[PDB]
This record gives C-alpha cells, structure tokens and sequence, in this order.
RNA sequence: GACCGAUAGUGAACCAGUACCGUGAGGGAAAGGUGAAAAGCACCCCGGAAGGGGAGUGAAAGAGAUCCUGAAACCGUGUGCCUACAAGUAGUCAGAGCCCGUUAACGGGUGAUGGCGUGCCUUUUGUAGAAUGAACCGGCGAGUUACGAUCCCGUGCAAGGUU
RNA sequence: UAUCCUUGGGAGUCAGACUGCGAGUGAUAAGAUCCGUAGUCGAAAGGGAAACAGCCCAGACCGCCAGCUAAGGUCCCAAAG
RNA sequence: AACAGUGGUAGGAGAGCGUUCUAAGGGCUGUGAAGCCAGACCGGAAGGACUGGUGGAGCGCUUAGAAGUGAGAAUGCCGGU
C-alpha cells in the first residue's frame, strides 16, 4: 500500500498556485508506481465443520462409492517386494483403469512404495482417508483389514 | 512492373518535404529532376536522390526504360522523432521536436 | 386486379404474386392462409366493401416465418444516470398472394 | 490570445489549400539542353542568348 | 458427487454486492451512500449512539 | 415500405397565369404559395418541388383592405447602425410592385434550400403582358 | 490473483466506433465523442420511429386532400362522406388511390359524395 | 504459492540507489524479447554517407540490430459517392440519384433535398448553459481484509449445540 | 375497491421550485418572504403555449408506412373549414 | 391459459454478462493457439459466434471455487501524439 512503497514523503509541489491537480505524494495509488489500494494480503481460507458433519461427509461419500459399485474390497493386499510392475499388473487384474485410492490398515511400506510412481494412483493408511481423496479416485481398493479400521472409528 | 526507392529518416520535418514532393508526384522522371535542380528548398536535393535511386532501380534490376517511367507513387511518411528542449525565460523549457521523414518514390512506365 | 384487404392491425395493397410480409401469423411455411377481410377490389370491375366486400377473400401461400431486421432501442436522460438498451426482433409472416376471389 | 477551440482537422488543411509552392519557371537552354530558369544563365553549360 | 458436478444446496449461497460499478448495477457512483454530508465520507459517520 | 415518392423523373410542371387585378394581396398570395409548392397535386411529396410555374400579370393593380396602402410600412435593415428603412404599401405597390407581391409570397414558402427553389418558379410583372409565350401557360382563377 | 485490464476495454469501445461510421470528423475516430453521438442517435431514432408514423399520417392526409379537392371535395367531407358510407380504407390506401388509381379514388369520392347530399 | 508477469512485481528483470536534481541532509527515474542456429545479408546497382533496390542465408528478412506480436490517437497516398446560394450539438427519420455485391439479409457504400433536434459529466429548486471537469488516444486509478456484534439464508445436531 | 397492521433487515432525505386557492410580513410590490391546501416539477419523456423544469392535455415495456380522440387548432409557413 | 401491470433521481430487492486464477471432467491447437485487423451473423442487455487476413505457441468449453473482476470524467498519474 501508499505506506509500504519506496519513497514518496514530500509533497510532490505546493498545493495552490502551479495549475495542477493537488497531490500529496509521488506514491499515491493514482500515481503510476504507487501504492495499491487493497489488494492480497497474507490470510489462511482454513475453517472447521462441526465434528458430525465430518463424519457425516465421508459416511456419505464412502457410501456413494458402494452405490456405484467402485469400492474393490480385497482380502488382504500384500506386495512381496516394492515393484511398480507389480502394482500395475495387480490393478489391472482388478480392472482399474482410471484414479484409485488404496486404503490398507496400517502404514504398508512395500504398498507405498510400489504404487508412488504410477499417475492417479494414491496410497493412503485407514486414518488418512478423507472426503476429497475419496471423491477425487473413481475406484477405492480397500484391504478388509483397513474396512474394519475405518468402521471402528466412523461406526 | 513498379521499381521502388525509399530514404529512411531523413532529418527534414514531413510537411516541409511533402511540399516538394506535391511537385513531382505523377511527372515524368526526366521532367521531375528538372523541377527538383530548379526548386530552392531543403527537400529538393534529398528527394532528387531518392528518384534518381529509383530510376537506377528501374534501370538496372528490371530492365526498364528510363525515359518511359513516370513517377506513379511518390509520399513522404512521418519517422521517428528527435526530441530536444529549448530553454526559454523565466527557467520554463519548450519542447523542439526534431522531425524525421520517410521518403518513397515509385516510378514506372507510362 | 388488386384488393386492399385488413391483416395485421392494418390494410395492405395486394395483386396476385406479389409478395408480402405481415404481422405473424399462426401459420407454418408452405401452409395456405385466407384473408376473409377485403375491403376493396380494384382493377377491372370495381367493388367497394361496406365495410367489406361481402364473400371476397384472397388466398395466399406462408413463404417464410421469420423477425426482421434487428434494430437496437437506446434511450438515456441526460445527467440521471438512465440508460436503457433493448434489442428487438419484429416476427412476420412472408406471404404470396395466390388468387384474389372477389 | 489562445484557441479557444482545436483546430479541426478538416479546418487545418482548408487553411493549408493555398500553402503551396509553384512550379518553377523553367526553359530549356538551347545550347546544351538542359533546363534553366527562365531569363537565367544556363548553371550548367555557362550559355546566355547563345553565348557561353 | 462429482468434483466438476458439484452443485451448493440451493439459497446457501449468494453473490456479494459490488458497490461502485457502473449505472446499470444500481450502486454506480455513489455507492449507495447518497450525495455529501458526513454519512456519505470515507471512514465518515457520528460514533455509535 | 410502399407509399410513392414523386422525384425529378416524375415531375411534370404546367405553367400558370394570375392576373392580381382587383385580388386581396394576402388572400392571392397564400393561394400562389400552395401552387408554388404543389399542394394542388396528389403526387405531392414533401422534400421533391412538385409545383408549378406561376405568372401573376397586373401586380401594380393589387388590393389591400382597410388603411393598409398607408399604415402597412415595409421595413427593411441595411446591417448598419441605424440602418433601418422603410416604405410605405403606397410607395411599393407604385414603385415596387413586384417586389411588394414577391415579399408577400416568399413569406408564406418554406424558408430553407427547397422553399427558396420553389419561389423561382415565380415570376411576377406590372403590367398585363408577360414574355413567356413559349411556355403556352394556362389561366388559373383563384378559388376564393 | 490480478485482473489485467486485458482485451475487454478495447473490443467494447471498438464496438461502438463501429456504430459511428460514417460520423463527422472526430465523431467517427473518437471514442468519446463517438459514445456520445451514438448514445444521442439512440434518443433521436426512438423519437423518430414514432414521429415517422405522424409524418406519413401527414403525407397521405395531403395527398387525399389533393385528390379530392380534383372531385370537388375538401378533405374533411370527404371523410366524413366515407364515414356515413361505411368505408373504412384508411388514408395510406385512399392516398394510394389517389396516386397511382386515380380512377378508383374517384369512385370511393362520389361514394362519399352521395352520402353528403342525402 | 487459486503471488506479479515489464505502468505489474523490489526504487531497481537492463552496469540502480545509477542518470539526473540539491551546498547539504536528501530526493530519485526511464530503459526486457532477431533467430533453433549469426547461417548477422558474399556480390551487383543509385548515393559522399545515411538509406534503399536486387541477389543470397533462413521456415519466415513484411525476423536485418529501439530486430516476437504491433492496437488507438496522430500523419499520409489512391479513389467509389457527395460538395463553391449555403445558417450546420453534425445526428436521427424520410429520400431520389450514382456505385457495389454480403455471415443472403423486407443487402452494403455515398447522400441532392424534407421533418425533428441546444454535447457528456458533476452540482443544483432549476444547467444547452455565459457554473464545474475533460486537448486527444492508450494503460493505470476508488467499499477491501482481519477480528468482533447482529439479522437473513443454507446445512448438522437439538434441550442441547460446540470445542 | 385491495389495501392495512406487527416484527425484523437495508436505506436515502433535513437547500426544494413554481402554479391555483386561504392568510401573515411587504406597499393588498417582487420570479420577494413565511405557513395552510391541491397539483406539476424535482424524479416525467409525448402534444399545445413561437422558443419556454413548475402553466393546459396526457403518464414512454417494444415494433407497425393502421384507427379514434385530448389540449390546441383548420388562408400560407404547417396537418385539418 | 385468463386478467392486470411494466417513466424514474436518492435508495431497497432480484436475475444475469464479462475478465484473471484454481479444482474436476471433456476438448482444441504447427493441417496453425492466444492476441490483432475486417465483415452485411446471433442474443432482451451486459455480450457470443462464424469466415477471411496477420500472427507463430499456447487456449477454450461444462460445473464449482477464489478475487488486485469491468472506467469517460478525480485542474487524476504515466506514455504517446
Ligand atoms: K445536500
Ligand atoms: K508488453
Ligand atoms: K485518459
Ligand atoms: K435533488
Ligand atoms: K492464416
Ligand atoms: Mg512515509
Ligand atoms: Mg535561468
Ligand atoms: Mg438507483
Ligand atoms: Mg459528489
Ligand atoms: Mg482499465
Ligand atoms: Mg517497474
Ligand atoms: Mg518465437
Ligand atoms: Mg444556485
Ligand atoms: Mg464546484
Ligand atoms: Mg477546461
Ligand atoms: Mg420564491
Ligand atoms: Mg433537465
Ligand atoms: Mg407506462
Ligand atoms: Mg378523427
Ligand atoms: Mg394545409
Ligand atoms: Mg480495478
Ligand atoms: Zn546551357
């Protein structure tokens, strides 16, 4: 703003008597290089829903998932070493073709490390799911393991 | 079948150039250079030049007559200007603009 | 032989061939319309409606429904902040006319 | 004194109609051809009524 | 629901108003504050009460 | 749309004779000026000069009513500081009377460039001859 | 995130120097001059688009007069003779009449005629 | 980075706290873009040179050094219509004639002549106003954000609601 | 005939002008000044009063080369005796 | 469908156009993107297309989101003329 600008103290010529229009500085915000007037400034957008509504969005879009018939339940999901090839071979056994988010119990470091690499495909422990994951990936694969977590914490 | 000449920025203000050029504009070249060598102004031997440039033109990459070619084009456009800046009284400066001229002349046969 | 017959809120001057563009009627194109108000035939023999001319009708062909040239209504008053800008279309009915039964 | 208004563009150049220059009073010289002005001596072969 | 099929349940939502656009908005120039007076200045007006 | 507009193509001109010979001034020039103008024609057409040539003979043997050849004073002025001058309808109908029936008549025209056309079809004279033979123009009696 | 002033400006004033074609001088180049004329056309066609309907009123009524004043009849009879007789041309077409038919004109006009001596 | 993109963003994208201004403290700019690659126009012609016209290089020179794009003001050249008896807020409605041929439309350009008609803005009881503001063009230039209060609307739960 | 009241959210306004009528101040002056009362303007374009915010007629959503009227008019300008 | 209504300053209320950026879908583009220049096209308005010329690499569309979001006036600032 006006304040911030370099310079701009002195008023620019004295106020009655030259013929011109009556400034007060070079900086001024109708002055070419001056300050703006408003404008951005520093701010967080974050702000909290009440704790139901929390629950009550991702119940409902895990829910939209199971009526689109995109959730892919799997008895367990187990890599044997960390191999982006494997991963690819196994989503596309299970017929995925687009995003998918994949949702084991806990922390799966084999599972992570071979899913990382492949575009549109997220890899998230049962407390990392969260709305916007969810409905961003078409298909949710998620281990039976990790169902019960999640039903643990939202049932 | 047109042969072009053109001066670029020459220092002599667009008006004072475009009255010589109004004399010439649609003579026959052989007349024009004689009423250029006859008209007392500034322009009159910088706007020879250029004609005699474009009869050359004519003359040489096209294989044309010189005596058959009539002046067919022939303006003066505005180049860029030379900004200066007088000092007058009372510590008041006046602007001086140095004016440039762009000088074309197009000859062809009758 | 010409009619003056009523369509639209007006009167129209019409001989058979002609073409002419009136106030929209409820007509497709190709359909065939009858004017029953003719107030005046002319030509040879002569009849003068009272108001109209009693059993003349002129019959014609739907060409075209169409909206005529688009004109663009501007009105402001000078130094109250009113302006105002609406476009307008007028519908019509282009029509030959085929046979004036008089 | 100062314009009260611009001087329109079609104002300036109704003005500038009768700015302009003649063409000169040329004669060729009978000597060498080439032309003078008339009642000059000749610039360029030095010639006046038939003399050099 | 579809990230570019989202829709806001309706009335929860309404466009802010842009004071100072324009005549044909309806707060061009003065911005709805009437002409002059104290009201009518930046950072104008008596203190509450 | 459909309404005719007479043009130069279109115009035909008759030429006509008024003889002024005991006529009222105003009442024979108001009806000069409709003739002027083409008011008497059903193909009249308010931007084209669709009238008539008018001849009036016997202009010195116009009337006026009441004391008017008196009272009713011409004024005229030259554009110099106490440049008006005057003159009586006495003196212009003796002295003038072409002019007196010419000032009458382009007054009751249209002012701009086609009303000061249509007053060249006018021409007045003094006495009962005029030299336009040629033209074969017709007696026009006035209509009251 | 700024909002370069951009195209926007100069397609909305271009459009409106289109509409100045054939203006003035400055009244044709100048945007605000040009704004101006073609806001003040805008008042002066609406005007006319209803003074344009008085105008050929006036036109047709002069004509009939004309006409009818050939059949010994003023305007104002006239009419009124068509009135009493129940017709109900209306003056763009007598005024046509007049012009281009003068014979069914005549017609109409001792129609009328007939009505004012009875 | 739901920050700026050369009047923006640092005063300073560039030899900027420089040039310039001031005795001094101090104030304080303007100014980016050839091409992928200099392959940066050998040679010829006019010219003292500048600057051109060819020829070559290149995809392009109408990319040739203030070298991407190149708007408006403004300055010109050519001409389809009109213009030297005319009183003009310059247009609008009517309208011949002449000249064209489109996003094919009850088309385009010009406009003899007729009717009507005293700019825009601000401020005023009232302004064409002889009251104020604007030479013109372009860009920039003014109810925003934070935190509280209250009301309407939407949603979740509800004698509970919420961290 | 279709307004009215309560509650709540947001205002702007506190320079008014003239015209008719009833009064004051003035000189039974003022396009003066101050009230009452109605209207128009303000914030109202169109027609008439030559031009003419406030007077007369009358309230513009928009198109029409249709018709009937208001005030005011109908010899010419200029529609209509 | 019927009926009725639709002048407007201060001001209140509603519905929209357009600009920059983000997300998600779906596209366009060296067979030529944005920008620029024309045109006699389209929509009730803000406005939107289509074609051709220039340009030489980026840009729309749909839904939603966020704003340095719209200029003709400030004896406005700067540049050009
Ligand atoms: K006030
Ligand atoms: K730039
Ligand atoms: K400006
Ligand atoms: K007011
Ligand atoms: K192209
Ligand atoms: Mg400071
Ligand atoms: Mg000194
Ligand atoms: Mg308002
Ligand atoms: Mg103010
Ligand atoms: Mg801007
Ligand atoms: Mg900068
Ligand atoms: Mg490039
Ligand atoms: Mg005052
Ligand atoms: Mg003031
Ligand atoms: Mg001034
Ligand atoms: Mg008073
Ligand atoms: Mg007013
Ligand atoms: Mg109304
Ligand atoms: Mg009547
Ligand atoms: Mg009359
Ligand atoms: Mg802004
Ligand atoms: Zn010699």
């Amino acid at each position: 703003n006006r304040s911030e600008v370099r310079g701009g103290g002195r008023k620019p010529w004295r106020q009655k008597g030259t013929g011109r229009a009556r400034q007060g500085s070079i900086r001024s915000p109708q002055w070419r290089g001056g300050g703006v007037v408003f404008g951005p400034t520093p701010r967080s957008y974050s702000y909290k829903l009440p704790k139901k509504v929390r629950r009550l969005a991702i119940k409902s879009v895990l829910s939209s998932k199971v009526i689109d018939n995109n959730i892919i339940v799997l008895e367990d999901l187990t890599l044997d070493t960390a191999k982006t090839k494997e991963m690819a071979a196994i989503l596309k056994g299970l017929s995925v073709e687009k995003k998918a988010l994949i949702v084991t119990a806990d922390a799966n470091e084999a599972v992570a490390l071979s899913a990382r690499n492949i575009p549109g495909v997220t890899v998230v422990e049962a407390n990392g799911i969260n709305v916007l994951d969810v409905v961003n990936h078409e298909k949710l694969l998620i281990t039976k393991a990790a169902v019960e977590k999640v039903e643990e914490v939202l049932a | 079948m047109q042969a072009k000449a053109v001066a670029r920025t020459v220092r002599i203000a667009p008006r004072k150039a475009r009255l010589v050029m109004d004399l010439i504009r649609g003579k026959q070249v052989g007349e024009a250079v004689s009423i250029l060598n006859l008209t007392p102004r500034a322009a009159s031997p910088i706007i020879e030049k250029v004609l005699k440039s474009a009869i050359a033109n004519a003359e040489h990459n096209y294989e044309m007559d010189a005596n058959n070619l009539v002046i067919s084009q022939a303006f003066v456009d505005e180049g860029p200007t030379l900004k200066r800046f007088r000092p007058r009284a009372m510590g008041r400066a006046s602007q001086i603009n140095k004016r440039t001229s762009h000088i074309t002349i197009v000859v062809s046969e009758k | 032989m010409y009619a003056i017959i009523k369509t639209g809120g007006k009167q129209i001057k019409v001989e058979e061939g002609q073409t002419v563009y009136i106030e929209k009627l409820a007509a497709e194109a190709g359909e065939t319309v009858t004017f029953e108000d003719v107030l005046f035939v002319g030509g040879d023999n002569v009849k003068v409606g009272n108001p109209t001319v009693e059993g003349a009708t002129v019959t014609a062909k739907v060409e075209k429904q169409g909206r005529a040239k688009k004109i663009t209504v501007f009105r402001y008053k000078p130094k109250k902040n009113v302006h105002k800008k609406q476009g307008h279309r007028q519908p019509y009915t282009k029509v030959t006319i085929e046979k004036i039964n008089a | 004194a100062v314009p009260f208004r611009r001087t329109s563009k079609m104002k300036k150049r109704l003005r500038r109609t009768h700015f302009k220059l003649n063409v000169p009073g040329m004669t060729e010289c009978p000597s060498c051809g080439e032309m003078k002005l008339s009642h000059r001596v000749c610039k360029a072969c030095g010639s006046y009524n038939g003399k050099d | 629901m579809k990230l570019h099929e989202l829709k806001p349940s309706e009335g929860s939502r309404k466009t802010r108003n842009r004071v100072g656009r324009g005549i044909g908005s309806g707060n061009g120039k003065t911005a709805g504050k009437g002409h002059k007076g104290q009201n009518a200045r930046s950072g104008g007006g008596v203190r509450p009460g | 749309r459909t309404t005719p507009m007479a043009n130069a193509s279109t115009i035909e001109r008759k030429w006509l004779v008024v003889d002024a010979a005991g006529k009222t001034l105003g009442r024979l020039s108001s009806e000069v000026a409709a003739i002027l103008r083409g008011k008497h024609k059903p193909t009249y057409t308010p931007h084209v000069d669709t009238g008539d040539h008018v001849i009036i003979i016997n202009a010195e043997k116009i009337e006026l009513t009441g004391k008017k050849l008196t009272d009713k004073i011409y004024y005229r002025h030259t554009q110099h500081p106490g440049g008006l001058k005057s003159r009586t309808a006495l003196e212009m109908r003796t002295n003038y009377p072409e002019k007196m029936l010419e000032l009458a008549i382009k007054g009751m025209l249209p002012k701009g460039s086609l009303g000061r056309q249509m007053f060249k079809k006018l021409n007045v004279y003094r006495g009962s001859e005029h030299p336009h033979e040629a033209q074969k123009p017709e007696v026009y009696e006035l209509r009251g | 995130p700024r909002v370069k002033g951009g195209t926007v400006t100069r397609k909305r004033r271009k459009k409106v120097l289109k509409l100045a074609k054939g203006y003035f001088g400055s009244k044709h180049t100048l945007y605000k001059v040009a704004n101006q004329q073609v806001m003040k056309s805008g008042n002066y066609a609406f005007r006319d688009r209803r003074q344009k309907k008085r105008d050929f009123r006036k036109l047709w009524i002069t004509r009939i007069n004309a006409a009818a004043r050939m059949n010994g009849l003023s305007y104002s009879r006239l009419m009124h003779g068509l009135k009493l007789s129940g017709i109900e041309v209306n003056r763009k077409m007598l005024a046509d009449l007049a012009v281009n038919d003068l014979t069914a004109f005549n017609q109409l006009a001792d129609a009328a005629k007939a009505q004012l001596n009875k």
